[PDB]
RNA sequence: GUGGGAGAGGGUGGUGGAAUUCCCGGAGUAGCGGUGAAAUGCGCAGAUACCGGGAGGAACGCCGAUGGCGAAGGCAGCCACCUGGUCCACCCGUGACGCUGAGGCGCGAAAGCGUGGGGAGCAAACCGGAUUAGAUACCCGGGUAGUCCACGCCCUAAACGAUGCGCGCUAGGUCUCUGGGUCUCCUGGGGGCCGAAGCUAACGCGUUAAGCGCGCCGCCUGGGGAGUACGGCCGCAAGGC
């Protein structure tokens, strides 16, 4: 069982209800997938440096988690099959490590 | 991979006294774990060949050690191997 | 040429896997999409090693460019 | 016939010829020319002067369409893709920016050999 | 063993943007392309140039190096899983368990072969245009295998450090990657450079030996005939030993 973030970066045009419905996607994902979620970020509308999906802003979230390893890929999978997401990235939590320190 | 855990198990059991770490002994239970752990690996991944030379090292190592327990106690030798399950 | 500023005396201790953090990677990228040689960021041969990385990932994200085009000239 | 003044030029160059089209501030083209625009045949279509004529034309057909300002993005590294900017900076057009476009990959597709010894 | 470190080492799955080609749509008009110069070629069924959308293949710019990993061939976008080697501190455990290694088995760039698949760019052969005294070529326009994927063969090479493996002994200075400590400095592993002694036909090698030593394998014996003939063995073949 280790570390992961997971980066989700969905549409700029959610309205509430839309946005608070793929959140609970992503709540049951994560849950069917077996994460348990240890902090959350949630810096929503941002401006992209490239347009994605032919919008040039996303909506940013970050859910640092613990998972089985075993099965992380697939469910990257399953963020990855909604519409709304335009990216996913999972990543193995590292420890910080800083220049000038 | 292999876990703090499930190497603390097979070393407190193969250990001739306790805090045994490097006897004969456990040196060939750990590398029948790794390799048993590796060739499971390459029943799959069969086209990964580099994971496959540490493979042959490893039997090498095992063999090595086992014909040098032969050598010193035809014993501790024959009753690691039936307990481990080798000789093949 | 390159002796004139040092993107590490810029800012003082910064996280270096943050891959979230715009304005500070941003500052790792020249007047074009390109990430600056170890002579221009003076940074170690594994701090350097570690931005790539870092960077690849905020670009991938949307965070940072892939390449921007010229001014001037 | 849309009288458009303000919009963008973009000059392309080769080894071989330059040329310069002219578009809208959407990117569409109103007017253009080239080195084998002006009379130039052979290879004298690349000379940084055939590229001033293209720059020249290419302008002043624009002045036709009444423009003024324009803001010029080039692409290619060519003989006389400065003499066509220089050009066209005073056609009497106002050049409000230039920009370098030339389009670079990350290694897509080998080169004809012509071009190898890199990919 | 324990605890920490660096890495294009390997397998699989997912996936990002740049670029080319193709298709669709807009704007647009007389040429584009290409060369020493040109022609072949493309364009009025509207090309090049420009903007918007889509499809597909292949390869990963900057970082990137004087860098890292690997037994070797060789390895470079990013993410995850699986997995090999490696190094440092602790000086904890085994107690000579070591070295080399004929045969055997495994791997083994490229090209090449079989079954499918895929085929954007490139491109043997090939079709053209130029060039030339000719030009079965160098240049130009096209193009098939192939290059790409899976699975199975093929076993070659300037497969190169043209330098077999291991261990010990023999001044140093400097650059670098990467660990550790009482962190001007010290100490361990790797990549370079200059040099003591010494060696070498010379060039040059010189703690990364080509020096001084021991173990063990492979290999050499004037040039051509010849990597040929013959036999055997391997191979679907091409061919290899
Ligand atoms: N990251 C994918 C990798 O795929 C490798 O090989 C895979 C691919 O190369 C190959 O073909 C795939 C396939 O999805 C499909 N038939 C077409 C697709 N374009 C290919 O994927 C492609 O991806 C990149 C661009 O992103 C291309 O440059 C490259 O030719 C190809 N790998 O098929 C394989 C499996 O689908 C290895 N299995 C492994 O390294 C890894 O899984
Ligand atoms: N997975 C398919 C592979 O394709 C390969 O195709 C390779 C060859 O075509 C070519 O090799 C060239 C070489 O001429 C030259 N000596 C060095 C050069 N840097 C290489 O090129 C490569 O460089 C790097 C690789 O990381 C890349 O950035 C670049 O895209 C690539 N073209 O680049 C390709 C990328 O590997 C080989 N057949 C082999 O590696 C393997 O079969
Ligand atoms: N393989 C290259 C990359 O290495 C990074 O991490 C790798 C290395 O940093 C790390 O090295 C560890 C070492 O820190 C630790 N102190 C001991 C460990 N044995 C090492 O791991 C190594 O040896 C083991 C077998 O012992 C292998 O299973 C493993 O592949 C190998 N990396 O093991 C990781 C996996 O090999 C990347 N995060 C990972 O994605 C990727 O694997
Ligand atoms: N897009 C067109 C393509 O045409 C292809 O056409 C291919 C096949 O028709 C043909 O392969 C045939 C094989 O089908 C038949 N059973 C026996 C025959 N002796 C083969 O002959 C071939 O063998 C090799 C590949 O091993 C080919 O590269 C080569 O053209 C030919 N010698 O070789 C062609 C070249 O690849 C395939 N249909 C497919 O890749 C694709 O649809
Ligand atoms: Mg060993
Ligand atoms: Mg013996
Ligand atoms: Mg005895
Ligand atoms: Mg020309
Ligand atoms: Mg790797
Ligand atoms: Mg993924
Ligand atoms: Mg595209
Ligand atoms: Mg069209
Ligand atoms: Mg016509
Ligand atoms: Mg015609
Ligand atoms: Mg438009
Ligand atoms: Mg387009
Ligand atoms: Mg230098
Ligand atoms: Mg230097
Ligand atoms: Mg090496
Ligand atoms: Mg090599
Ligand atoms: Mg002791
Ligand atoms: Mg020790
Ligand atoms: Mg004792
Ligand atoms: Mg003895
Ligand atoms: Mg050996
Ligand atoms: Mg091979
Ligand atoms: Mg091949
Ligand atoms: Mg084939
Ligand atoms: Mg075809
Ligand atoms: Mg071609
Ligand atoms: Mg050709
Ligand atoms: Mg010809
Ligand atoms: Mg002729
Ligand atoms: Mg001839
Ligand atoms: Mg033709
Ligand atoms: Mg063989
Ligand atoms: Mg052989
Ligand atoms: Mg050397
Ligand atoms: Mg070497
Ligand atoms: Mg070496
Ligand atoms: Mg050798
Ligand atoms: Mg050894
Ligand atoms: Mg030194
Ligand atoms: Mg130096
Ligand atoms: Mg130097
Ligand atoms: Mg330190
Ligand atoms: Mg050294
Ligand atoms: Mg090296
Ligand atoms: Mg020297
Ligand atoms: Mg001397
Ligand atoms: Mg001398
Ligand atoms: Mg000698
Ligand atoms: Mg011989
Ligand atoms: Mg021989
Ligand atoms: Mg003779
Ligand atoms: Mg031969
Ligand atoms: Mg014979
Ligand atoms: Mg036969």
């Amino acid at each position: 069982m280790r570390r992961y973030e997971v980066n989700i970066v969905l549409n700029p045009n959610l309205d509430q209800s839309q946005l608070a419905l793929e959140k609970e996607i992503i709540q049951r994902a994560l849950e069917n997938y077996g994460a348990r979620v240890e902090k959350v970020e949630e810096l929503g509308l941002r401006r992209l440096a490239y347009p994605i999906a032919k919008d040039p802003q996303g909506y940013f979230l970050w859910y640092q988690v613990e998972m089985p390893e075993d099965r992380v890929n697939d469910l990257a999978r399953e963020l990855r099959i909604r519409d709304n997401v335009r990216r996913v990235m999972v990543v193995k939590s590292q420890e910080p490590f800083l220049a000038n320190a | 991979p292999i876990t703090k855990e499930e190497k603390q198990k097979v070393i407190q059991e193969f250990a001739r006294f306790p805090g045994d770490t490097g006897s004969t002994e456990v040196q060939v239970a750990l590398l029948t774990l790794r390799i048993n752990r590796l060739s499971e690996h390459l029943k799959v991944h069969k086209k990964d060949h580099h994971s496959h030379r540490g493979l042959l090292m490893m039997v090498g190592q095992r063999r090595r050690l086992l014909r040098y327990l032969q050598r010193e106690d035809p014993e501790r030798y024959r009753a690691l191997i039936e307990k481990l399950g080798i000789r093949g | 040429p390159s002796r004139k500023a040092k993107v590490k005396a810029t800012l003082g201790e910064f996280d270096l896997r943050d891959y979230r953090n715009v304005e500070v990677l941003k500052r790792f990228l020249s007047e074009t999409g390109k990430i600056l040689p170890r002579r221009r960021t003076g940074l170690s041969a594994k701090e350097q090693r570690i931005l790539a990385k870092t960077i690849k990932r905020a670009r991938i994200l949307g965070l940072l460019p892939f390449t921007e085009k010229l001014v001037r000239k | 016939k849309r009288q458009v003044a303000s919009g963008r030029a973009y000059i392309h160059a080769s080894y071989n010829n330059t040329i310069v089209t002219i578009t809208d501030p959407d990117g569409n083209p109103i007017t253009w020319s080239s080195g084998g625009v002006i009379g130039y045949k052979g290879s004298r279509k690349g000379t940084p002067y055939a590229a001033q004529l293209a720059a020249l034309d290419a302008a002043k057909k624009a002045m036709a369409y009444g423009m003024q300002s324009v803001d010029v993005i080039v692409r290619g590294t060519g003989a006389g893709r400065e003499q066509a900017i220089r050009a066209l900076q005073a056609s009497g057009l106002q050049v409000k920016s230039i920009v370098d476009d030339t389009p670079v990959p990350h290694n897509g597709c080998r080169p004809k050999k012509k071009f190898r010894k890199a990919s």
